[PDB]
C-alpha cells in the first residue's frame, strides 16, 4: 500500500545500508533470522513493517531493498553476517572487479555488466509491491560504483517507472577531509548525469559526523560504525509517517515539489538531534524548544556548509514522540524570529509539520542517549552552492592539468562530458545564484 | 444559388479538401461513383450549392486544385471518391515552390496562375448566384500561400462581390516545421489582411491536443485532423445547405461577426469530442455542449480567450432541440464569464440552428468566436521574423527571388499595426 | 518529372556509386540485368523508379547516372561485374592515366582530355530527362580526379544549366587518418574552386564510419564495402520523397536556401541511424525517440567534427516509415530542450520535417539490422570550421616549405592560386567566424 | 479407467524413466518393493495409482510402463537397483548391440530384432488396461535406439491402436552443446518418420536444464541426475488431473487438437517453475503471480528457443495446489497484457486452465525447494522453427559432404530418404513459415 525500497552501493554506502536494516529490524524488533519473537495480531487502520520487511507464509520477513556494487568483498560479510538468515540470496547482486573509482568504468565499462540483473530484481520487488511510493537509493561518490553504476541505475530506473519518488542518500566529498583525489571526477561526472535523473536527495558529509558525535555524542574515536549508526537514525525518522501514527503523517511525494519549490536545486541539509550521552541524557531535560532551537544551530548543521551563509527555503521538522502542535508551533514562530536567518522571501514560509507520536528507539551498543522527541530538519537554503564551487574549482584546475584523464578516456568517456559537466555546475551555480536573488520591487 | 467553390493549395491543404469533399459526400450519401444512394431528397435539394450534377448524374465538386508538383494530384488522384471527380481541375505544377513564397508567388506564382484563373472562371460562369468559394493553404510557406496570395488578389479583383473565406495553417509557437515560416507568413499576411474576407486559424498543436487529450488518441496524423476541421468547415454552410429554424449565412455571419473588416481572423470550436467510452460516462445536452463551447481546449487556435477577450462569439447548431434551451444557455454564458466578453458589444453572443445535425450525431455545436488573443500569435511570428531579419538569415534564398526587403517592412509595421489595432479595441470601453 | 542524376569520380567515389546503384536497384528490386521480376501495372499519383532507372521498350531500366574518372582500372570491374547487363556502355567514360593525385593534372592537364565527352553524355541524359531537379555528383579529394576533374566538371556544368540543384557528395580528409599528404593541396585547391561552383554538399569522413560501424554495427574489421554500404543507406533516404509517399515530401531545392540560410557556408553533417545488429535489433525496440535523441549524439556524429563544439542551424530529420508527426514533433521540442545545444539564434528554429512512410529496406549480406524508421539529420552548425582550420594550418606549413609544389607548378597552376585559396579558407573562416557571432542587443 | 503407459528408450531416455518412476512411486509413497506402507481403504469418486502402479492380489504395485533399448548395460542397473522388487521381468526388454547411433540400424538393422516382443508386451498391458487414454513414449535422438527403434515403434504402434494419445517426450539436439555429430542424421531421419507417426510431443533441451538449475536451483555442477529429476517434476505435473482432484482436470486428448490447433506443427515448449533453493524458498514468497509472470520469462524458457522471437499459440498453465481461478485469471489478463508477446491472432486466446489442488511434493536428496503451487506452461509458438533450421543447415552441409553416409547406406536406407526428409523440414519450415503469417485484411 505504502512501499519504499532501498538500494545500496559504494563501500560506505552499503555500510550505511547494513546499519539501516539492522536498525529497522531492531525497531520493529523482528529477530534477525526473519521472525518476530511472537505472533502478529490481525488489525487495521494503517500498515506496519509490510512496507519493507517482507511477509512470508511464516516467520520470514525480509527487507524490500537491494544490494548492488562491483566491489563484492564486504557485502559477503553480510553474506556471512548474523543476518544471513535475514536477507535473501537474490537480494544480493555484486560485481567482482569494482570501478577502481573510475566513474566511467562501473558506469561505462563495468556499467554494462550487471544492469539487467539489477532491473530484473527491481521488477521482482515492485511487482511484489503495490503502492510503492518511491525509491531508496544509497551510494557514494567514493566506493566508485556508488557514483558510476548508480548513475546509470537511476538513469534507467527513472525511465522505467518514473512515477515513483527518488529518495536519494549519497555521500558528498567532505570539504577538506577526503578519500581520494579523483573525487572531482566522480562527483561532477555524476552530477550532470545525476540531476536530471534525480528527483531529490540529501548530501551527508562525514566531518560533521565526526565533530558532532565527538562533542554531542561525546565520542572519542569514531568510524563508519558510528556514522552508519547516525544516518541510520536520520533515515529511521525520515519515513516514520508511513510506519507509525503521527498527527501530520506527511509523505515523500508530499515533500517533493514543496520542499524543493523549483525543479532544479532539489537537495538539502539534515541536522538530526537530540544526540547526547547517557551522562547528558541526565544532567539534561531536552525540551522541544531545545531540540528546536538546537535544530538550527549552524554548528549543529549535519553537513559542512554554513546555514548562516545561506538563506533557508523550507524546513520539514518531522518529530518523533510526545510533540505538541502548539509548542513546536511557537518554536516555529521563534524560527521566524531568528534575525540571522533569511528566507527565500518569495517563499515566505514553506513549513510543513511532522509530529509522529513514537519517540525514538535506541540501538544497544550505541552512543546516542535515549530521549522522548526527535527532529529532522530537512531544510533547503542558498548556502550549499559554495562547497560545490570548491568542487568545481579544485576539479577545475586538476582537470585543467589533465590529471588522471587518461584513466577515464581509457574507458570510454569524452572530454566534452568534462567541460560540459562543468557547464552543468555552471548552470546550477546560476541557480543558487539566481533563486537567492530577491525578487525586485 | 449561394452555391460555392473550393480552391486548395498547401502542403497539407491539398489533402485537407480531399478529406472535406469526402465528408460532404458522406453527408450526401452519393456513391464514390458520383450517383446518389441516399434516402431523402433533402441531400439532393441543396446539393448543387456544393456539387454539380453531370450528364448521366455524375455528381461533381466545385473544387479547384492548387499545386506546384503533381504528387498530391496523384495522391488524391489515388483517392477513394477519386472517381467522383472531374479530371479537368487537376491543375498542378512541374516544380514546387520550395516554400520560398516569392518563388510560389512571382516565379512559379506568375507561372501557373493563368490556367487556374481561366478554368476557375469557367466555374464562375458555372455558378448561378455564387455565394462564394473556399480557399485552403497554409500561412507559413508557399505550397499553398505561394499562389493562393495571387488567387485572393486576382479573384478578389475579379469578383469584388464574392465572399473569400480563407483557412490556412498557422505555425504553432513551439514547433517550427520550417524556419522560413516568419517570412512567408508575414509577406502573406500583409496580403491577407487586405484581400481575404474571412479567415480562421489553423494550428496543428491544437489539433494534437484535441486528439491526444480530449480525443484521447495516441496516433496523430493529418487525415484524422482534417476530419476534425472539415467537420467544422463542413458544418458552416449547413443552414445554407439545409433548413433551420434560426438560419444565418456567411454574409449574416461575417456581417454579424466583424465590427471592422480587419478582424476576419477567427478561432474555432467544434464538438462533441469524445473517445468511445465517454458516452457511457456522459450524454448530450445543449447545456453540455455549451459547457464545451467555451473551452480553451476546444479553442483550436494559438490565441487564448482565457488571456484575451471575446470581441465576438457565435454558435452553430445542427440538430433538433428547443431553442428555448439554446438561448437560455447563451445568455447564461454571456453573463457567467462576462469579463472575457467585450463590453460595448451587447449580446456579443449570437445564435443559429440547423434542423438536422451532421450525420451520426443528433445535435451539433460550432463556435467561431473572435477574441483578440491572437496578438501573441502575430507577436511571436513577427518576433522570429524580427530576429533572423536582424540576421537576414536565409535572405539569400529570398532575395534570390528578387523581392525587396522594404516589402518585409511593409508587412512588418503592417502586421504590428494590425496587432496594436487589436490592442486598442481590446483596451477600450 | 522529378529527375536527378548521379556522377561518380575518384576511387572511393565510384566505389560509393557502385554501392548506391546496387542499393536502389535492390530497393525497387529490379533485377540486375535491367528487368523487373514481373510486369509493371499502369498507375498514377506519383513517379516511380523513372527518376533514375531508365525505361526502355522492354525490361531494360538503366540508371540515370554517369561515371567519370581518369583511373580506369576499377571501373572496368563494373564493366565486368554482375551489372554488366545493368549499365550501359555510353554510361561509361573513364581516363586511362589518372591524376596521380595532381589536382592540377586531371583538373588542368588531363582536365582538358575528357570534358567534352562528359558534357555530351550529360546532354544526352538531361535531354532524355524532363523535370530533372538537380545533380548528384560524387567524387573524392583522394582519387585525384575526384578533386581536379570534378572541379572543372561543376565549374562548367553549373555554367551550363545553373538552374539545376547541385547535390554534393564528396569525401573530406579524415582528421588524423588519411590517404596521402598532398590532400591539403587537393582539398584547398578544390575548395576555392569548389565553393562558387557548388550549391550545397555534405562532408563524409571515414573514421566515423569505422568507429560507428564497429560499435553500432558491431563491426570487427570494415572497409569500403561497409562504408559504401553506409553512404548507400544515407543517400538512399535523402531522396525518398521523390521516390515514395511521405507526409512532407520535402525536396532538394526546397532544402537549398532554407537549410543553408546564407549563401556561403552551405555544407553540413549527416548522422543516419538506426544502424544496429541482428542481436541488437532484438534486445531492442528502437523508438522514434531513440532514433531521435540518438540522432543528436555527438558521438553518433557521422563526420568527425564535434557538434557540441558548434551551434546548430538547421536539421532536416526526414524519416522513413511509420512516423508520427506528433511524436517526432515533441522530440523536436526535446531538441529545443537540449541545453548543451545552441542555435544560430537569429534562426531560432529552422526545422523541416520529413516523414516518408516507407521504413528502410536492408541489403542482404549487410551488417545493419532491420528497423521501422529512419532518420537523416542533415544539419548545419558552426562546429565544422575547425577541421578546416587544421587543413589550412597543416597545408599552411607544408605549403610554406614548398613541399611537392614542383609537382603542381609543373602542370600549370600559379602560386597565387595557392596563397589566394588560403585567403579563400581565410574568408570562410571569417564566415563560420561571423555567422556564429550572436547578433547584438 | 484412465490409464496411460510409459515407454523408455535411449541412454538419457530410460535415465529419465528411472527418475520418473522413482518419482511417482515416491509421490504415492508406495514402497520400492511394490507395497504401500499401509493398507488401502476402499473409496470412490476418482482413480488413484491404478493408472500406472499395477494392482496385485497383494502389496505388489508395478508401473504400467515398458523399457526398450538396444544398449542393455545401464538398464541392468535397474535390473540390479533398489527397485528390483519394484519392476517386473517381463517389463524389461533390451537389445544387446545397440544402434551405434545408426538410426538406420536399430531402426532397420536391429529394428527387425525386438519389435514383436515389444508389441506383445504392449498387448499384455493394454489388454491389462481398460481406459488407457494414451501412450507415454520416451526416447532420445542420442542413445541411438531412442531415434531409430522408437521410430519404428510409434510407426507401428499408432497403426495398432491409433485411438490412443501419443504422449511424446524425447530430447532434441541442444543448440550448441551436443553428444555427437550424426545427430543431424538421427534427428531428421527421425523427423520425417516421426511426424506422421506422432500425435504431439515436447522438445526438452539440456542446456536450459543446466543454466536454470545452476541459477534457479543454484546448482554448481549438475548431471543427468538433476536433469532426470527435473523432467521428473514436469511430467509429474503434466498428468495430475488423472491422478488428483483439480478444478479443471483437463486431459491429454483434451489437449490434443486444442493446443496444437492445426494438425502439423504439434510440438511445444514447457517451462516449469518454481525451482528454487531452500535459501530461496525462504527469502521468498513465491506468489501465483511470481510463478505466473515468471512462467513466461524467455530466460526461464526450458528449451533453448527464444519465445520472444516467436508468437505464442496456446498455454496450458495447469497448476498444482492452492490456486485461485481469479488470481491466475487476472494473471492471464496480465499475459494478454504483455506487449512483447504476440499470438497467432486467428487464435486470439486459446487458454485452458489447470488448477489441481495438490501442491507439489519434493524428492529427498533433491535441489528444488518446496512450494505451494506449480505451473506447467505447455505452450506453442512460432519461435521453435529456427533451431530446426540450424539442424537442417548443419545437416545440410554435412550431408552435402556425404559425411558418414557410408555408415547408413551400409545398413539399408536410401538417399532419397535423406534429401526427401530435408524436403520434410522444408515443408515444416513452410508450416511455421505460414501459420505465423497473419491472416490478411
Ligand atoms: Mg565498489
Ligand atoms: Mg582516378
Ligand atoms: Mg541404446
Amino acid at each position: 500500500m505504502r512501499e519504499v525500497i532501498s538500494i545500496h552501493v559504494g563501500q560506505g554506502g552499503i555500510q550505511v545500508g547494513n546499519a539501516c536494516w539492522e536498525l529497522f529490524c531492531l525497531e520493529h524488533g523482528i529477530q534477525p533470522d526473519g521472525q518476530m519473537p511472537s505472533d502478529k495480531t490481525i488489525g487495521g487502520g494503517d500498515d506496519a513493517f509490510n512496507t519493507f520487511f517482507s511477509e512470508t507464509g511464516a516467520g520470514k520477513h525480509v527487507p524490500r531493498a537491494v544490494f548492488l556494487d562491483l566491489e563484492p568483498t564486504v557485502i559477503d560479510e553480510v553474506r556471512t553476517g548474523t543476518y544471513r538468515q535475514l536477507f535473501h540470496p537474490e537480494q544480493l547482486i555484486s560485481g567482482k572487479e569494482d570501478a577502481a573509482n573510475n566513474f566511467a568504468r562501473g558506469h561505462y565499462t563495468i556499467g554494462k555488466e550487471i544492469v539487467d540483473l539489477c532491473l530484473d530484481r527491481i521488477r521482482k520487488l515492485a511487482d511484489n509491491c503495490t503502492g510503492l511510493q518511491g525509491f531508496l537509493v544509497f551510494n557514494s561518490v567514493g566506493g566508485g560504483t556508488g557514483s558510476g553504476l548508480g548513475s546509470l541505475l537511476l538513469e534507467r530506473l527513472s525511465v522505467d517507472y518514473g512515477k515513483k519518488s527518488k529518495l536519494g542518500f549519497t555521500i558528498y566529498p567532505s570539504p577538506q577531509v577526503s578519500t581520494a583525489v579523483v573525487e572531482p571526477y566522480n562527483s561532477i561526472l555524476s552530477t550532470h548525469s545525476l540531476l536530471e535523473h534525480t528527483d531529490v536527495a540529501v548530501m551527508l558529509d562525514n566531518e560533521a559526523i565526526y565533530d558532532i558525535c565527538r562533542r554531542n555524542l561525546d565520542i572519542e574515536r569514531p568510524t563508519y560504525t558510528n556514522l552508519n549508526r547516525l544516518i541510520a537514525q536520520v533515515i529511521s525518522s525520515l519515513t516514520a509517517s508511513l510506519r507509525f501514527d503521527g498527527a501530520l503523517n506527511v509523505d515523500i511525494t508530499e515533500f517533493q515539489t514543496n520542499l524543493v519549490p523549483y525543479p532544479r536545486i532539489h537537495f538539502m541539509l539534515s541536522s538530526y538531534a537530540p544526540i547526547i550521552s547517557a551522562e547528558k541524557a541526565y544532567h539534561e531535560q531536552l525540551s522541544v524548544a531545545e531540540i528546536t532551537n538546537s535544530a538550527f544551530e549552524p554548528a549543529n548543521m549535519m553537513a559542512k556548509c554554513d546555514p548562516r551563509h545561506g538563506k533557508y527555503m523550507a524546513c520539514s521538522m518531522m518529530y518523533r514522540g510526545d510533540v505538541v502542535p502548539k509548542d513546536v508551533n511557537a518554536s516555529i514562530a521563534t524560527i521566524k524570529t531568528k534575525r540571522t536567518i533569511q528566507f527565500v522571501d518569495w517563499c515566505p514560509t514553506g513549513f510543513k509539520v511532522g509530529i509522529n507520536y513514537q519517540p525514538p528507539t535506541v540501538v544497544p551498543g550505541g552512543d546516542l542517549a535515549k530521549v522522548m522527541r526527535a527532529v529532522c530538519m530537512i531544510s533547503n537554503s542558498t548556502a550549499i552552492a559554495e562547497v560545490f564551487s570548491r568542487l568545481d574549482h579544485k576539479f577545475d584546475l586538476m582537470y585543467a592539468k589533465r590529471a588522471f584523464v587518461h584513466w577515464y578516456v581509457g574507458e570510454g568517456m569524452e572530454e566534452g562530458e568534462f567541460s560540459e559537466a562543468r557547464e552543468d555546475l555552471a548552470a546550477l551555480e546560476k541557480d543558487y545564484e539566481e533563486v537567492g536573488i530577491e525578487t525586485a520591487e | 444559388m449561394r452555391e460555392i467553390v473550393h480552391i486548395q493549395g498547401g502542403q497539407c491543404g491539398n489533402q485537407i479538401g480531399a478529406k472535406f469533399w469526402e465528408v460532404i459526400s458522406d453527408e450526401h450519401g452519393i456513391d464514390p461513383t458520383g450517383t446518389y444512394h441516399g434516402d431523402s431528397d433533402l441531400q439532393l435539394e441543396r446539393i448543387n450549392v456544393y456539387y454539380n450534377e453531370a450528364t448521366g448524374g455524375r455528381y461533381v465538386p466545385r473544387a479547384i486544385l492548387m499545386d506546384l508538383e503533381p504528387g498530391t494530384m496523384d495522391s488524391v488522384r489515388a483517392g477513394p471518391f477519386g472517381q467522383l471527380f472531374r479530371p479537368d481541375n487537376f491543375v498542378f505544377g512541374q516544380t514546387g515552390a520550395g516554400n520560398n513564397w516569392a518563388k510560389g508567388h512571382y516565379t512559379e506564382g506568375a507561372e501557373l496562375i493563368d490556367s487556374v484563373l481561366d478554368v476557375v472562371r469557367k466555374e464562375a460562369e458555372g455558378c448561378d448566384c455564387l455565394q462564394g468559394f473556399q480557399i485552403t493553404h497554409s500561412l507559413g510557406g508557399g505550397t499553398g500561400s505561394g499562389m493562393g496570395t495571387l488567387l485572393i488578389s486576382k479573384v478578389r479583383e475579379e469578383y469584388p462581390d464574392r465572399i473569400m473565406e480563407t483557412f490556412s495553417v498557422v505555425p504553432s509557437p513551439k514547433v517550427s516545421d520550417t524556419v522560413v515560416e516568419p517570412y512567408n507568413a508575414t509577406l502573406s499576411v500583409h496580403q491577407l489582411v487586405e484581400n481575404a474576407d474571412e479567415c480562421m486559424v489553423i494550428d496543428n498543436e491544437a489539433l494534437y491536443d484535441i486528439c491526444f487529450r480530449t480525443l484521447k488518441l495516441t496516433t496523430p496524423t493529418y487525415g484524422d485532423l482534417n476530419h476534425l476541421v472539415s467537420a467544422a468547415m463542413s458544418g458552416v454552410t449547413c443552414c445554407l445547405r439545409f433548413p433551420g429554424q434560426l438560419n444565418s449565412d456567411l454574409r449574416k455571419l461575417a456581417v454579424n461577426l466583424i465590427p471592422f473588416p480587419r478582424l476576419h481572423f477567427f478561432m474555432i470550436g467544434f464538438a462533441p469530442l469524445t473517445s468511445r467510452g465517454s458516452q457511457q460516462y456522459r450524454a448530450l445536452t445543449v447545456p453540455e455542449l455549451t459547457q464545451q463551447m467555451f473551452d480553451a481546449k476546444n479553442m483550436m487556435c494559438a490565441a487564448d480567450p482565457r488571456h484575451g477577450r471575446y470581441l465576438t462569439a457565435s454558435a452553430l447548431f445542427r440538430g433538433r432541440m428547443s431553442t428555448k434551451e439554446v438561448d437560455e444557455q447563451m445568455l447564461n454564458v454571456q453573463n457567467k464569464n462576462s469579463s472575457y466578453f467585450v463590453e460595448w458589444i451587447p449580446n456579443n453572443i449570437k445564435s443559429s440552428i440547423c434542423d438536422i445535425p451532421p450525420k451520426g450525431l443528433k445535435m451539433a455545436v460550432t463556435f467561431v468566436g473572435n477574441s483578440t488573443a491572437i496578438q501573441e500569435m502575430f507577436k511571436r511570428v513577427a518576433e522570429q521574423f524580427t530576429a533572423m531579419f536582424r540576421r537576414k538569415a536565409f535572405l539569400h534564398w529570398y532575395t534570390g527571388e528578387g523581392m525587396d526587403e522594404m516589402e518585409f517592412t511593409e508587412a512588418e509595421s503592417n502586421m504590428n499595426d494590425l496587432v496594436s489595432e487589436y490592442q486598442q479595441y481590446q483596451d477600450a470601453t
